[PDB]
């Protein structure tokens, strides 16, 4: 998940350096930070959206 | 439409007009997304042996187990059909509401 | 020998992997509800990716060998004396609630075990006993005086002195007429029908009153339990020199706060003392038979902490692999780093007298004319709790053969829970080969 | 990778699926013993 600022246009990302053996392809869609919870925790307190 | 800010009853409160509240459907998600801690490495689930101390679920953070099951049901079967046991009812807008 | 990492060259034996709580902030999306006791840190430390994007990668020790890590941990706490977590703010004490008369010529006394909570903070043992005597009066000013119980019959009094130094066994009274202002040990003072309860409390370790058999549940000290420890009355020294031989036990004060004597023709009061029944009561059947005299210990006991690294250490023997936040497989035991340092001044009572004049308020010095209900003397031998850092060596511990990037460190209490007052945790593991797993 | 998106007046995210081979091999050699070997590539993580 890469952050895009408000009213931003150019979004440069950078995977630093990896062995790309058996890479299959990409698939991408812009999400909203409001509508995407920070998974990995027991509880996301900054997530006021249902 | 509140004609007068005064809460007491008056002649102007015969002109106040009522609007129904917006319809709000609160339910469990499709295929019970959100009940289970998938991909949370602090709340990672266990399927191991009783005597064995080695967990066979080594779950990672940047995996998306919920979306891997949403896209799986699209390919292996029909998705417009409703299966109440897994709460399998796909989110679907009305095509005449989105595209006018 | 190979400690092989996927994105770099395979290192060989005796590397170091670091479990620091600073990098648990670098991945902050995992731990929004985690302190520095229980937290999810990272180990990978590859500077190419991000503070948080390298957490999914694993560190694969070889499967042919059985690996062992030399655990070295740095622990540092800031734990107050009086706190909710270590059970040092609460104590139950039965006090006199209401002194109300019945129909004809009879008064009836109502009693109730009331939970008393202290303000949380790091205090001395002089101010804590002042706060422990404040909670008796705060229940008296709220529940007590609004019903009609007197000032002379306030039940529980936490004092630090001896009431039997001026005692003349020929006469039976304290000869100076004023009890000594020197502190020997913290005792408790009770009235008929009142007592304390240090069962779920831990301020029993502060007053120096521990059980001789601690492994039995419940620790209450009752007026009936302190048999043989009556505080002797005071000789009327203003009348002993006015007729000089008359001998009178002192009955009241300047403010008519009457000493509770057992009768009109006796030399003892109704006030008991834990220190008097311990030293001058019966050693066979008294309070000495099942209590114990201790250093007052402002730490209020030194429990142990339990280190546990569930995702990289193999579990020790008879430990079950579980993911409960209260129950983890313990890999290293360590004493809690709150040490108790001694302190000595001979002017500890005189510094307490300046302490009243500096504070400018008589909250702690309520009842200054009543001798028993006066402010307790500060002890000459106090104790100062110091938070020391603790670099310890947990020895060689067997490791899991595949160490994940995200690792849980949990610093668990003796009652198997997470300590909120830990703010620095740092584990250092040195993986090395113990034995081969394949022939 | 360098994306160019339409501007929105809201903090938005970017959800790129780097498609990998996220593969498990489950081995149960004894009774009551389950031992898996994980491997995914290119974003390398697992027992292999």
């Amino acid at each position: 998940l890469y952050p895009i600022p408000a009213n931003a246009t150019n979004v440069p990302i950078s995977i630093p350096s990896r062995n790309w053996a058996a890479f299959r392809g990409w698939a991408f869609t812009r999400l909203k930070t409001k509508e995407t919870p920070s998974l990995g925790s027991g509880y996301d307190p900054y997530y006021t959206y249902s | 439409y509140m004609p007068t800010i005064k809460e007491g009853n008056s002649r102007e409160l015969m002109g106040q007009q009522s609007m129904p509240n917006r319809p709000n459907y609160i339910a469990f998600r499709d295929n019970f997304i959100g009940l289970m801690y998938y991909n949370s490495t602090g709340n990672m689930g266990v399927l191991a042996g009783q005597a064995s101390q080695l967990n066979a679920v080594v779950d990672l953070q940047d995996r998306n187990t919920e979306l891997s099951y949403q896209l799986l049901l699209d390919s292996i079967g029909d998705r417009t059909r409703y299966f109440s046991m897994w709460n399998q009812a796909v989110d679907s807008y009305d095509p005449d509401v989105r595209i006018i | 020998n190979s400690i092989r990492y996927s994105e770099l060259a395979p290192l060989f034996d005796t590397t170091r992997v670091y479990l620091v709580d600073n990098k648990s902030t670098d991945v902050a999306s995992l731990n929004y509800q985690n302190d520095h006791s229980n937290f999810l840190t990272t180990v990978i430390q590859n500077n190419d990716y991000s503070p948080g994007e390298a957490s999914t990668q694993t560190i694969n020790l070889d499967d042919r060998s059985h690996w062992g890590g030399d655990l070295k941990t740095i622990l540092h706490t800031n734990m107050p004396n009086v706190n909710e977590f270590m059970f040092t703010n609460k104590f139950k004490a039965r006090v006199m609630v209401s002194r109300l008369p019945t129909k004809d010529n009879q008064v009836e006394l109502k009693y109730e075990w009331v939970e008393f909570t202290l303000p949380e903070g790091n205090y001395s043992e002089t101010m804590t006993i002042d706060l422990m005597n404040n909670a008796i009066v705060e229940h008296y000013l709220k529940v007590g005086r609004q019903n009609g119980v007197l000032e002379s019959d306030i039940g529980v009094k936490f004092d630090t002195r001896n009431f039997r130094l001026g005692f003349d066994p020929v006469t039976g009274l304290v000869m100076p007429g004023v009890y000594t202002n020197e502190a020997f040990h913290p005792d408790i003072i009770l009235l008929p029908g009142c007592g304390v309860d240090f069962t779920h409390s831990r301020l029993s370790n502060l007053l120096g009153i521990r059980k001789r058999q601690p492994f039995q549940e419940g620790f209450r000290i009752t007026y009936d339990d302190l048999e043989g420890g009556n505080i002797p009355a005071l000789l009327d020294v203003d009348a002993y020199q006015a007729s000089l031989p008359v001998i009178k036990p002192l009955t009241e004060d300047s403010k008519k706060r009457s000493y509770n004597l057992i009768s009109n023709d006796s030399t003892f009061t109704q006030y008991r003392s834990w220190y008097l029944a311990y030293n001058y009561g019966d050693p066979q059947t008294g309070i000495r038979s099942w209590t114990l005299l201790c250093t007052p210990d402002v730490t209020c006991g030194s429990e142990q902490v339990y280190w546990s690294l569930p995702d990289m250490m193999q579990d020790p023997v008879t430990f079950r692999s579980t993911r409960q936040i209260s129950n983890f497989p313990v890999v290293g035991a360590e004493l809690l780093p709150v040490h108790s340092k001694s302190f000595y001044n001979d002017q500890a009572v005189y510094s307490q007298l300046i302490r009243q004049f500096t504070s400018l308020t008589h909250v702690f010095n309520r009842f200054p004319e009543n001798q028993i209900l006066a402010r307790p003397p500060a002890p000459t031998i106090t104790t100062v709790s110091e938070n020391v850092p603790a670099l310890t060596d947990h020895g060689t511990l067997p490791l899991r053969n595949s160490i994940g990037g995200v690792q849980r460190v949990t610093i668990t209490d003796a009652r198997r829970r997470t300590c909120p007052y830990v703010y620095k945790a740092l584990g250092i593991v040195s993986p090395r080969v113990l034995s081969s797993r394949t022939f | 990778m360098t994306f160019e998106v339409d501007p929105m007046d809201e903090p938005t995210l970017l959800y790129v699926l780097f498609e990998v081979f996220d593969v498990v091999r489950v081995h149960r050699p004894h009774r009551g013993v389950i031992e898996t070997v994980y491997l995914r590539t290119p974003f390398s993580a697992g027992n292999a």
